[PDB]
């Protein structure tokens, strides 16, 4: 029966990041005049899996050994990166999942960087090892932003977590913690207004968008979401599947709006303004529970 | 002054130093230390009856030894 | 090992959406035909942050013992010294552009 | 598949370290020694492990490798096979090799030393009353014990902060 | 007799996901590529049909030559459609791109684009139309429609 | 007669500045601007469904290129080279001979639909109004042979609608 | 309008409302009805390993009440 868990995790990643794909691009289209795409099957369906296939179909050329070794990282990444994710009852009880979060976006980073040494020594690669450093230089605030948040649960398990919203959310205890967290998902995801940036295009870009969906439901969890009922999780199931599709939703409406940072301008930002507001709040949330007598049962 | 320069820099060193200072004012502390102390991970041992002490109660039911009752009263 | 087999089935699977992505089109039809200084500060400065957050980040674990003052001593400390760190290459103009 | 799957971990271990000290092209070295990291991870979580071993893993491969692989892309070239780097992997393969026919064929292997190889559950616990771990409050000292040496190591860091700017040009 | 059932409906498959959405890359030299800007207006929308502009060249599926080619221009222009995947489409949008156009008579001005690249839809107007363009579009796609790839693999 | 822009300083009392101050830290215009978008995003969409929708146009479109004859008559051309005087892309192409019957007519009449920049001086040019901008717009060509009309293309083509030209030129004979 | 989004939302909802149900449905069907007993300390698998011995089953969720009092 364990091996059907994973296949029915696994089979909706593909469902879930094409219909991801028709979700954005229609949702895009709203936020402009367009209907698209409606024109091409019921309400653009047929579209994004044909497209897919199409995307299969497009007999593409060419060190070897690298340009294999990328994307497989990238996609089992994508695959291997929803294991302790406590829809109400998670895979694995990890008893530390979170540091396995941050150590696949690092995974993550590998990938990007082998890809940028496949890419044959191109001003292209020049631009992908700016773009690995970029990258590299967020999992400092997202390490620390989320120890902080941890920090008001205790332990590490995130069961105690999902124990710790069933009063109000943890979003009213850090809010700008939070702010700068969901600016570190937008970071993470390399996606706008962080850009810029051959093949399998489409297992790479599946890479990106269940990275997408990880960190929103990851997001989900962290700060919000509604009470784990025993005998009926579903309840809790679909509240926490609806919050978590109004937040990408929201993180694609985000991305719909503004003009993308330069690169400078984004180390800039990064570091003189997120990294020692990133220090105070958290030295704030050291000293926090010794000034309210209330740490977390620890167990 | 330097409150439109870096005005994230200003709010930064400010909860930084209420983040320092500020546990020198509390009437908490000595309740953290209470309930950080007072948590039973071990075993409770026994011991040696005849050191004949007007202490050490002998039925856990019985209050006779150190014990809490803030807890419950908040 | 039970997370051995999901990480088996999944780098097998995706082996194979890989092989689909190559080895599937059967139509073989007609084959045919310097670095700069900044970007290695960036580099190293996440590195030593990352282990002052390495020396950091187990703090939860501790926060269940008696040593309470010891503890936001040090624990202000280490902080204070990797915001010391950032403020010395702030005000040296260390990663500048 | 059998009792020996952290001696199995620890040959394809050896066989990662074998991997890049064949000296190969310094990429491959970082390819090799990533297998190796993720392989150790696997032995010290076969030991339990939960916390020190995944904890490092992100120090080790998500700090190390990628700016080793960062330095090495950016650098030098190397750009487009040796007989002696195929050559020092047929020795260690064959020495490897050797040590698996002492082992599994023999009852002891001595180098000097005296191992005695066989199922190395040996040694564990008999299952006490842990429930933390012993990682847990192991590593949430540091704090309630540890005044000087989380100060020396800070004071270090700082240290070595300072030196790395002035050698790529402080100020 | 099954196997050319199979081999019928397999291609009218992946006929149809080719002609499904055709995203191209933008070329797009002089006043042509406006109105290529302009048939990716609001009121007529590239992107009901699965056509996204993007530059990507290496996810090109068809490519829309449109604007003026000169000699400076030209190896360029087949340096980029070498760069290519195999199944390729080319529309020539606009007077100068299908024939020179207006500069016909001239040095530095190559006469079209049938020069250089093989041609596929022509669609004619300076500019032509987006309602012209987009009419040539689906032209194109009926075009993908009558292909009988597969079925001319299968009974070679 | 000018407006000259950015003046105003940064308003040193503390009201302005402490609005500025929490403008930055709170991240205000932008949710501002994501206000925006949303107020864009519950409109309806000007979108016309394309191939059973088609666009506005006007009476006075230049598409075909087109010939017309008399009613209840032979073609109104009469082979006076106007148009190719003035083609101002040398497109139109005119060889004219008379018949035997005295009246003086043509051979060979050749657009080049590729050069054919579409001006409208061969419609506004001809004497008679014999060349007639159509009205529509689908050439869409697989060949290039295929674009170059030859006079009977264009009397066939004139002839599959005659009552949509004299129409727009019913409406459309005064302000030209 | 986006009366359209809206069933591609809730198609790709049902997508994510998926894995939840069948990993709950898994854990309710293939563990007698009780929930699978989460694990994380030492103690807590030292009871679950008693608790399958007694149960003479070799599965620990038969739980065996109140029967062996004689
Ligand atoms: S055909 Fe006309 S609109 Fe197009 S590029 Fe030429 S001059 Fe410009
Ligand atoms: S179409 Fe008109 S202008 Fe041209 S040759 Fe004929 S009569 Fe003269
Ligand atoms: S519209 Fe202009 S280029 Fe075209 S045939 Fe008439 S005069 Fe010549």
């Amino acid at each position: 029966m364990f091996m059907i868990n994973v296949l029915t995790l696994i089979i909706p990643i593909l469902l879930a990041v094409a219909f991801l794909t028709l979700v954005e691009r229609k949702v895009l289209g709203y936020m402009q005049f367009r209907k698209g795409p409606n024109v091409v099957g019921p309400y653009g369906l047929l579209q994004p899996i044909a497209d897919a296939i199409k995307l299969f179909i497009k007999e593409p050329l060419r060190s070897i050994s690298m340009f294999i070794l990328a994307p497989i990282l990238a996609l089992t990444l994508a695959l291997t990166m929803w294991i302790p994710l406590p829809m109400p009852y998670p895979l694995i009880n990890m008893n530390l999942g979170v540091l396995f979060m941050l150590a696949m976006s690092s995974l993550a980073v590998y990938s990007i960087l082998w890809s940028g040494w496949a890419s044959n020594s191109k001003y292209a690669l020049i631009g992908a090892l700016r773009a690995v450093a970029q990258t590299i230089s967020y999992e400092v605030t997202l390490a620390i932003i989320l120890l902080s948040v941890l920090l008001m649960n205790g332990s590490f398990t995130l069961s105690t977590l999902i124990i710790t919203q069933e009063q109000v959310w943890l979003i009213f205890p850090a809010w700008p913690l939070a702010m700068m967290w969901f600016i570190s998902t937008l970071a993470e995801t390399n996606r706008a207004p962080f850009d810029l940036t051959a093949g399998p295009f489409a297992l790479f870009f599946m890479a990106e968008y269940a990275n997408i969906i990880m960190m929103n439901i990851f997001t989900t969890t962290l700060f919000l979401g509604a009470f784990h009922n025993p005998y009926m999780p579903e309840l809790y199931t679909i509240n926490f599947t609806i919050k978590s599709l109004l937040l990408s939703i929201t993180f694609l409406w985000i991305r719909a709006s503004y003009p993308r940072f330069r690169y400078d301008q984004l180390m800039h930002l990064l570091w003189k303004n997120f990294l020692p507001l990133t220090l105070a709040l958290c030295m704030w949330h050291v000293s926090l529970p010794i000034l309210l007598s209330s740490i977390p049962p620890q167990t | 002054n330097v409150w439109a320069k870096e005005p994230v820099l200003v709010a930064s060193f400010a909860i930084a130093g209420l983040a320092v200072i500020l546990p020198t004012l509390s009437p908490y502390t000595k309740y953290s230390l209470m309930i950080n102390r007072a948590t039973p991970y071990n075993y409770p041992v026994p011991l040696r009856d005849d050191g004949n002490m007007p202490d050490v109660p002998s039925h856990p039911q019985d209050p006779q030894g150190p014990s809490l009752e803030w807890l419950k009263r908040l | 090992m039970n997370l051995m087999i999901t990480l088996l089935t999944n780098f097998t699977l995706a082996t194979l959406l890989v092989t689909i992505a190559f080895w599937l089109p059967q139509l073989n039809v007609y084959s045919e035909k310097p670095f700069s200084m900044k970007f290695f500060l960036v580099a190293i400065t996440f590195l030593l942050f990352d282990l002052e957050i390495a020396l950091l980040l187990p703090l939860p674990w501790a926060s269940q013992t008696t040593n309470l003052n010891t503890m936001l001593t040090m624990a202000l400390l280490l902080i204070f010294l990797l915001a010391v760190s950032l403020a010395y290459e702030w005000t040296q103009k260390g990663l500048e552009w | 598949m059998m009792t020996y799957i952290v001696f199995i971990l620890s040959i394809i271990f050896v066989m990662g370290f074998v991997g890049f000290s064949s000296k190969p092209s310094p990429i491959y070295g970082g390819l090799g020694l990533i297998v190796s990291g993720g392989v150790g991870c696997g032995i010290v979580l076969n030991f339990g492990g939960s916390f020190l071993g995944l904890m490092v893993f992100l120090i080790y491969l998500g700090g190390m490798m990628v700016v080793f692989g960062y330095t090495t892309a950016m650098a030098t070239e190397q750009y487009p096979s040796n007989k002696v780097v195929l050559g020092t992997f047929i020795t260690g393969l064959l020495m490897e090799f050797l040590m698996v026919y002492y082992v599994l064929k023999d009852k002891e292997v001595e180098i000097v030393f005296k191992f005695n190889g066989m199922g190395d559950w040996v040694i564990y616990d008999t299952g006490d009353s842990g429930f933390f771990s012993e990682e847990a409050m192991g590593i949430a000292a540091l704090y309630s014990y540890g005044t000087w040496l989380v100060i020396v190591t800070g004071w270090s860091l700082l240290i070595g902060v300072v030196v790395i700017m002035e050698i790529t040009r402080g100020n | 007799s099954r196997g050319e059932y199979v081999v019928a409906k397999l291609d009218d498959l992946i006929n149809w996901a080719r002609r499904s959405s055709l995203w191209p890359m933008t070329f797009g030299l002089a006043c042509c590529a406006v109105e290529m800007m302009h048939m990716a207006a609001p009121r007529y929308d590239m992107d009901r049909f699965g056509v996204v502009f993007r530059a990507s060249p290496r996810q090109s599926d068809v490519m829309i030559v449109a604007g003026t080619l000169t000699n400076k221009m030209a190896p360029a222009l087949r340096k980029v459609y070498d760069q290519m995947p195999e199944p390729r489409y080319v529309v020539s949008m606009g007077s100068c791109a299908n024939g020179g156009g207006y500069y016909h008579y001239s040095y530095s001005v190559v006469r079209g684009c049938d020069r250089i690249v093989p041609v596929d839809i022509y669609v004619p107007g300076c500019p032509p139309t987006a309602e012209a363009l987009l009419y040539g579009i689906l032209q194109l796609q009926k075009k993908i429609k009558r292909e009988k790839r597969l079925r001319i693999w299968y009974r070679r | 007669t000018y407006k000259y822009v950015n003046l105003r300083e940064p308003s040193m009392d503390m009201k302005s500045v402490t609005d500025r101050a929490a403008q930055t830290l709170l991240w205000t215009e932008l949710i501002r601007g994501l206000g925006m978008t949303l107020s864009y995003l519950f409109r309806e969409p000007a979108t016309i469904n394309y191939p059973f929708e088609k666009g506005p146009l006007s009476p006075r479109f230049r598409g075909e290129h087109a010939l017309r004859r008399y009613p209840s008559g032979e073609e109104r051309c009469i082979a006076c080279k106007l148009c190719e005087a003035v083609c101002p892309a040398q497109a139109i192409t005119i060889e004219a001979e008379p018949r035997a019957d005295g009246s003086r007519r043509t051979t060979r009449y050749d657009i080049d639909m590729t050069k054919c920049i579409y001006c409208g001086f061969c419609q506004e040019a001809c004497p008679v109004d014999a060349i007639v901008e159509g009205p529509n717009f689908e050439f869409s060509t697989e060949t290039h042979e295929e674009l170059l009309y030859n006079k009977e293309k264009l009397l066939n083509n004139g002839d599959k609608w005659e009552a949509e030209i004299a129409a727009n030129i019913q409406a459309d004979y005064l302000y030209r | 309008m986006w009366f359209e989004v809206l069933p591609g939302i809730a198609v790709m909802g049902v997508c994510l409302f998926i894995p939840g149900m069948a990993t709950a449905r898994i854990h309710r069907f293939s563990n007698g009805g009780r929930e699978k007993r989460v694990a994380h300390y030492s103690y807590q698998w030292y009871l679950m390993e008693r608790d399958r011995r007694v149960s003479g089953v070799n599965r620990y969720y038969v739980s065996k009440g109140l029967e062996n009092i004689d």
